[PDB]
DNA sequence: TAATAAACTAAAAAC
DNA sequence: GTTTTTAGTTTAT
């Protein structure tokens, strides 16, 4: 399925003001969010819709030509022209040009406003799973003054919900603070949260908006729905998530080289002699050792990787000091309870999550992903729920599935007599680590490879200026580590390494 | 590298007695060679192995002259292993009704090594004797065998029916291969125990203080990688230098400590009646994907990636300059941070780097020791970039420290890029109003992990025991493929064989957890409603 | 030379 | 059925 998602931009007086601010507007912080989603679609390959509304403007451009609200794009996938189009509208400059071309400041009714949202919805040739608007305004009550538009407002944000749109309100900074409970509150879609009112913080700066906005700009899939069993009566359903997962440079794709047009490609198998097609029942398996051939059938060897069913046997409860952390064999995974599928196995998840917790131990489970496959013993290590500042879920409550390695994974290496260093020298390190401290985070570093492939892409597609070489933010800042070390790096260097060296 | 192994059984009639419940020594340590013959034939090693049987009703050995070292046989002389040795183990092998004595049996077996191993290479010379210490034996040669044990560079291991410890279980759950019992230490006679001490003395003179490591049970020894342990390849080290900015380098070798091994051979798809490759083919054809299926030949297909909506033709050619290009290896540090910053979840890829400094540089040794004690002393970490060569893409990983008796070092795991997250946001369950727990269902939760606890914390000094060490456990794939595969070549026309027991009981926790689970899990299923739901 | 990682093919399962 | 993921090969640096 293809999910869609409109970008709708408050285009009023204040979201051009940098209202006491080192940091960009609420226009501009909003137009380069829309930009990153655009990018961030297209590194993942994803298959969903993007649009882009505006309202408040002078100029409109719509199919029931309704007053003061700007289409600039549609529901379509996103584009190298489209990511060009958007970025017209970043900084100082673009403010220029958005004003130019649209205008500002003018009234609206978001009843109008919506209705148009939802037509673009409608207007869909693909079939759609998710339908979802984006808000981004500063503006916490924008009809207090005007009871006919707001009442209307509320109507068709009643009727969206019905509908089956989803509204999220990415509101920012405004003199004062953004206060929900004004106007908005009557108009976000929610329903599973447990009558918390929790709901972002305003965003005042790009880190934060742009947080909020991948918290929501791709939904929840699962990697597969297994059986966790307690024993052979006691059966909870949980879903396994990759939180984590290597994004690689997108493989190629044949081309017509008359038209650039897509190749389909079929691979099958015949009997080199006679020429016709080999059914899987005309060919067995074979292994040869030395001078002597073992013939299994291709049922048979999936039968000796046959051990467990699909799912999560229980094998007991080890404390965590006895899991070490230079045991990891692949990347962990993630467990949540699925409801949908065995009625009452969040009540026994958050149970064994509560009292995992207490007493600091992980559940010993092996797991078996698919059919046909041996097992591996995993420890569902417990996860409580934090969010930061932003009321952002940076850890969701849960079991952190780590991989267990056998014998066989282990590897030795030859043992050294063991070197020591003097505390004069340690004392000397210690300087030079103080010295380069920093803090980290798990977004800080981009892949310059993935990086510098799609920047060749917009070269190409765009055909507008040379492709320009990405600066390695993975390479050490070496002149400024030089200078913020001193000295320190020729004392140390007398500690240890002699002139004979 | 090479390595010679001379297997020693004790096919005894002692051998064939055993307690009711667990097999008899004969079939246990048939079992533990039958697991070191498979692994050296399907993974077609170069080492060679030697058998020898003592407890034989007859005698056949290259010392018999005179009447001595009797009802030892030599059944199997230095070569590669093959199926017709372990056709041998499978089935002609059969028990002895007599007694020899063990060590005479170890200087035949050492005289295997001395003759047969004249002019080829081996690296490594082993031994290992699978007895049960039953019988009599003469002390006369403990200090010949170790002179020529010890001139000849020839390690020495040693598999019984018990473990050197005691057992808790009176004859109790007896399960080969499972965790915790491993033959009733009051079951052994003082014949056994008079053995054993001979046997800690030669493992003491030969190994030290760590020979009494050397000592398994044949049970432990179907659940572990013992037999192979002192015949393992040797790692490969990988040279580079740690950088901290420009003016600061030390020389450093990684060695990857954790990777999968998974399979060796692969399948080969062969036609069912000529069961050879070669009249097997496979063509792939391309068409236009779009309306009507029109082949296209190679000489009109170009390379092409996808940006979006937008379909951008890059050659192969063109693709090659504008790539990416690193200078190439390297192991910069990039900052030092709180360990607290790097949760284990971040981790990222599929192995885990251990690294030393450079072999014999001592200088190099003192550098990096001073920031292993450094990082370890401020509880922080280093974020360094990390590249294999020249081609392999750079990653960014953490690297801390790593401090033990014996040696000292840094361990490296990957960590993720920010095109590799996924917020997925998840509802809160602490802050639930419908799938809160109640009181009793808590405490039912909580009988149960009490229960089910796969520690033990002896001797009440904070001390855990751990009762479910999976790491020690070989994968169950390799002697379950090693099974069939053998199976098939002896027996063409019977279908493969079910999994072994002992294979079961080593990948299940021990039999007091699952017992004692029974009575917390019986109240847990008429506190917890579990329902499977049929509508949408 | 072997060691190994970037590429690639095939099959399972979610949506 | 289509799309993402992963075990299982493949083949060059
Ligand atoms: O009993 P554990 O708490 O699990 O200790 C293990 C065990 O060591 P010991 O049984 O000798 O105490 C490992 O031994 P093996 O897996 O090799 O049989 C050893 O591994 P090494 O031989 O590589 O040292 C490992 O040490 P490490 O994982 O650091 O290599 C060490 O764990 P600790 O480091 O926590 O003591």
């Amino acid at each position: 399925g293809r999910d869609s998602l409109i970008f709708l931009v408050d285009a009023s007086k204040a979201m051009f003001e940098s209202q006491s601010e080192d940091e960009l507007t609420p226009f501009d912080m909003s137009i380069q969010c829309i930009q990153s989603v655009y990018i961030s679609k297209i590194i993942s390959s994803d298959r969903d819709l993007l649009a882009v509304v505006f309202y408040g403007t002078e100029k409109d451009k719509n199919s029931v030509n309704f007053k003061n609200i700007y289409v600039l794009q549609e529901l379509d996938n996103p584009g190298a022209k489209r990511i060009l189009e958007l970025d017209q509208f970043k900084g100082q400059q673009g403010q220029k040009r958005f004003q130019d071309m649209m205008g500002h400041g003018s009234d609206y009714s978001l009843s109008e406003v919506l209705w148009v949202c939802a037509n673009l919805f409608s207007d869909v040739q693909f079939k759609m799973s998710h339908k979802r608007i984006m808000l981004f305004t500063n503006e916490d009550n924008p009809h207090g003054n005007d009871s006919a538009k707001a009442s209307r407002a509320r109507t068709k944000a009643g009727d969206l919900r019905d509908t089956g749109i989803f509204l999220d309100l990415m509101h920012l900074k405004k003199p004062g603070g953004f206060d929900i409970s004004l106007f908005y509150r009557d108009i976000i879609s929610i329903a599973e949260d447990e009558d918390l009112r929790v709901h972002f913080e305003e965003s005042s700066k790009l880190e934060d908006l742009l947080r909020k906005v991948r918290a929501k700009e791709t939904r929840k899939r699962a990697l597969s729905r297994l059986k966790l069993k307690l024993n052979k009566d006691i059966v909870i359903s949980v879903g396994i998530y990759n939180l984590v997962q290597k994004a690689l440079k997108p493989p190629p794709i044949k081309l017509y080289r008359e038209t650039n047009e897509p190749v389909k490609t079929k691979t099958r198998t015949f009997n080199t002699s006679t020429g016709g097609l080999l059914l899987p029942s005309d060919t067995k398996r074979s292994q040869i050792y030395g001078s002597r051939q073992i013939i299994l059938e291709k049922e048979e060897t999936e039968e000796l990787k046959r051990f467990d069913d699909p799912g999560l046997m229980l094998m007991g409860f080890k404390p965590l000091v006895l899991l070490k952390k230079h045991h990891y064999l692949r990347p962990s995974l993630f467990v949540y309870p699925e409801e949908s599928l065995v009625i009452g196995s969040s009540t026994l998840f958050s149970a064994l999550l509560i009292k995992c917790l207490e007493k600091e131990v992980a559940a010993l489970c092996r797991y078996t992903p698919r059919r046909n496959i041996p097992p591996y013993f995993v420890a569902l290590v417990p996860q409580e729920e934090e969010l930061d500042d932003q009321k952002i879920q940076v850890t969701p409550p849960g079991f952190q599935l780590v991989f267990l390695p056998f014998a066989d994974d282990k590897r030795k290496m030859p043992f050294t007599e063991k070197i020591m260093a003097t505390p004069e020298q340690v004392g000397k390190m210690k300087a030079i680590v103080e010295k380069l401290r920093f803090t980290y985070r798990s977004d800080s570093f981009e892949n310059p490879v993935l990086q510098q492939h799609f920047r060749n892409l917009e070269a190409l597609a765009l055909d507008l200026m040379e492709p320009e070489q990405a600066v390695d933010l993975t390479l050490p800042k070496v002149e400024a580590m030089n200078k913020r070390l001193g000295s320190l790096v020729d004392e140390f260097k007398e500690l240890v390494y002699p002139p004979d060296y | 590298n090479k390595a010679a192994v001379v297997l020693c059984m004790d096919v005894g009639f002692t051998m064939s007695n055993s307690i009711p419940g667990i097999e008899s020594p004969f079939e246990q340590a048939k079992k533990v060679i039958t697991m070191f013959v498979q692994r050296q034939v399907f993974a077609e090693n170069k080492d060679e192995i030697a058998l020898v049987l003592f407890g034989t009703d007859g005698t056949d050995n290259p010392l018999s002259g005179g009447d001595q070292y009797q009802n030892i046989t030599v059944h199997r002389h230095l070569m590669l292993p093959d199926f017709d040795l372990l056709e041998d183990i499978e089935s002609k092998i059969q028990p002895g009704s007599q007694q020899a004595d063990f060590l005479d049996a170890l200087i035949v077996s050492m005289d295997v090594i001395q003759h047969e191993t004249i002019g080829k290479k081996f690296e490594k010379r082993h031994i290992e004797i699978f007895t049960d210490l039953s019988s009599r034996f003469s002390k006369s040669q403990l200090d010949i065998i170790i002179h020529s044990l010890k001139k000849c560079d020839i390690s020495l291991q040693f598999f019984l029916p018990f473990s050197l410890g005691k057992e808790d279980g009176s004859g109790g759950p007896f399960r080969l291969g499972g965790h915790g019992p491993s033959f009733p230490l009051k079951g052994i006679t003082e014949q056994q125990k008079e053995g054993l001490e001979i046997v800690k003395m030669v493992m003491i003179s030969l190994e030290g203080e760590d020979g009494l490591d050397e000592i398994y049970s044949f049970s432990e020894s179907l659940r572990k990688l013992c037999v192979f342990k002192k015949i393992e390849r040797h790692s490969i080290h990988w040279p580079c230098r740690l950088t901290i900015g420009s003016n600061l380098s030390i020389r450093i070798a990684a060695y990857k400590s954790i990777l999968q091994e998974r399979v060796k051979k692969t399948w080969t798809v062969v036609d069912a009646k000529t069961l050879k490759k070669e009249d097997i083919q496979k063509e792939t054809v391309y068409c236009l994907n779009d309306d009507d299926e029109t082949e296209v030949l190679k000489e009109d297909i170009i390379q092409g990636f996808r940006y979006g909506s937008d379909i951008v033709p890059f050659s192969k050619v063109d693709e090659e300059q504008m790539k990416y290009k690193s200078e190439g290896k390297c192991f910069s540090v990039l900052g030092f941070c709180k360990s607290s910053q790097v949760q284990r979840r971040f981790f990222m890829g599929n192995q885990v780097l251990k690294v030393f400094a450079a072999r014999d540089d001592e200088a190099a040794a003192v550098a990096l020791s001073s920031l292993i004690h450094a990082l370890d002393d401020l509880d922080m970490v280093a974020i360094v970039r990390y590249a294999y060569d020249k081609r392999a893409n750079p990653q960014v990983g953490v690297a801390f420290p790593h401090i033990k008796h014996n040696y000292e070092c840094l361990v490296y795991v990957q960590l993720p890029f920010m095109e590799d997250l996924r917020q997925y946001m998840f509802s809160s369950l602490k802050n639930s109003k419908k799938y809160a727990p109640t009181e009793a269902q808590l405490n039912a939760v909580d009988a149960l992990i009490d229960s089910m606890s796969l520690a033990k914390k002896d001797e009440k000094t904070d001390t855990l025991e751990d009762l479910f060490p999976t790491t020690k456990i070989p994968n169950p794939r390799f002697q379950r493929l090693f099974q069939c595969l053998l199976h098939r070549a002896l027996h063409p026309r019977e279908p493969l064989p079910p999994i072994q027991q002992h294979i079961w009981n080593m990948l299940n926790p021990p039999a007091e957890v699952t017992t004692k689970s029974q009575i917390p899990l019986s109240k847990i299923k008429t506190l917890f409603p579990l329902i499977e739901a049929k509508k949408k």
